[PDB]
């Protein structure tokens, strides 16, 4: 029911501005100049603004284990979520949760670099590349997913409701209760489409459109994957403990 | 079980 789902909606834009200090329309406003970040462009600038390559890995580790507790907490405030066994809550998480990171990720992100440090700073996409291999890489897809992405103008609202559909996905492996996970996502899915007929009328097939966003963020976290069990068998420096629990046995 | 391979998360949720 219609004004049902507007509740919902509602509800988990408010859970969404109290589980993350930084929005995407606070990050905007600092991409365009409307509110200054300090730029990382090469070397002599990152230690201006605070070995290399394994510097930074070792900075987005402790981005994301931030980022885990950030989303936790929203996912806490997803309706039905907390009523389910704490094994498939653990499940969830550790499935969706860099599907999540990605996509926040994007809302800090132009074509040209990124926030970091809560807006504080500003690392170029071109800075990233440059790093030696196979870091050179790390950050590319990413890129390259943001800008398909933000190309759609998604807001905070509903970026709020999507976030909600990854996280009760009932297909992850190793669910006990898939039945009582789809029915929560069955009506998140509702509550999207509604969201983006009211708030993007005029942008057809968008809902279409963000359904696929969901398959290609599991192509770049299972690309990751790869990409560190390159990195853990040339280097010989280990992950956060928060990160070595999600990764292990993660597909 | 995933409860008892997820300590950190566990602690996280709870
Ligand atoms: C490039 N930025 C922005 C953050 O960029 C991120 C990139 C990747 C992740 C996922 C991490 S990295 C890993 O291997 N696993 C993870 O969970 C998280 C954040 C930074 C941020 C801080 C310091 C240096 N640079």
């Amino acid at each position: 029911e219609s004004a049902d789902l507007r509740a919902l909606a509602k509800h988990l834009y408010d859970s969404y501005i109290k589980s993350f200090p930084l929005t995407k329309a606070k990050a905007r406003a600092i991409l365009t100049g409307k509110t200054s970040p300090f730029v990382i462009y090469d070397m002599n600038s990152l230690m201006m603004g605070e070995e290399v390559a394994i510097r930074i890995f070792q900075g987005c580790q402790f981005r994301s284990v931030e980022a885990v507790q950030e989303i936790t907490e929203y996912a806490k405030s997803i309706p039905g979520f907390v009523n389910l066994d704490l094994n498939d809550q653990v499940t969830l998480l550790k499935y969706g949760v860099h599907e999540i990171i990605y996509t926040m990720l994007a809302s800090l992100m132009n074509k040209d670099g990124v926030l970091i440090s809560e807006g504080q700073g500003f690392m170029t996409r071109e800075f990233l590349k440059s790093l030696r291999k196979p870091f050179g890489d790390f950050m590319e897809p990413k890129f390259e997913f943001a800008v398909k992405f933000n190309a759609l103008e998604l807001d905070d609202s509903d970026l709020a409701i999507f976030i909600a559909v990854i996280i009760l996905s009932g297909d992850r492996p190793g669910l006990l209760n898939v039945k009582p996970i789809e029915d929560i996502q069955d009506n998140l899915l509702q509550a999207l489409e509604l969201q983006l007929k009211l708030n993007h009328p005029e942008s057809s097939q968008l809902f279409a459109k963000l359904l696929q966003k969901m398959t290609d963020l599991r192509q770049i976290v299972t690309e990751h994957v790869q990409l560190l069990q390159v990195i853990k068998k040339t280097e010989t420096m280990s992950l956060h403990p928060l990160l070595q629990e999600i990764y292990k046995d993660l597909y | 079980s995933v409860x008892v391979r997820h300590x950190l998360l566990t602690a996280i949720l709870x």
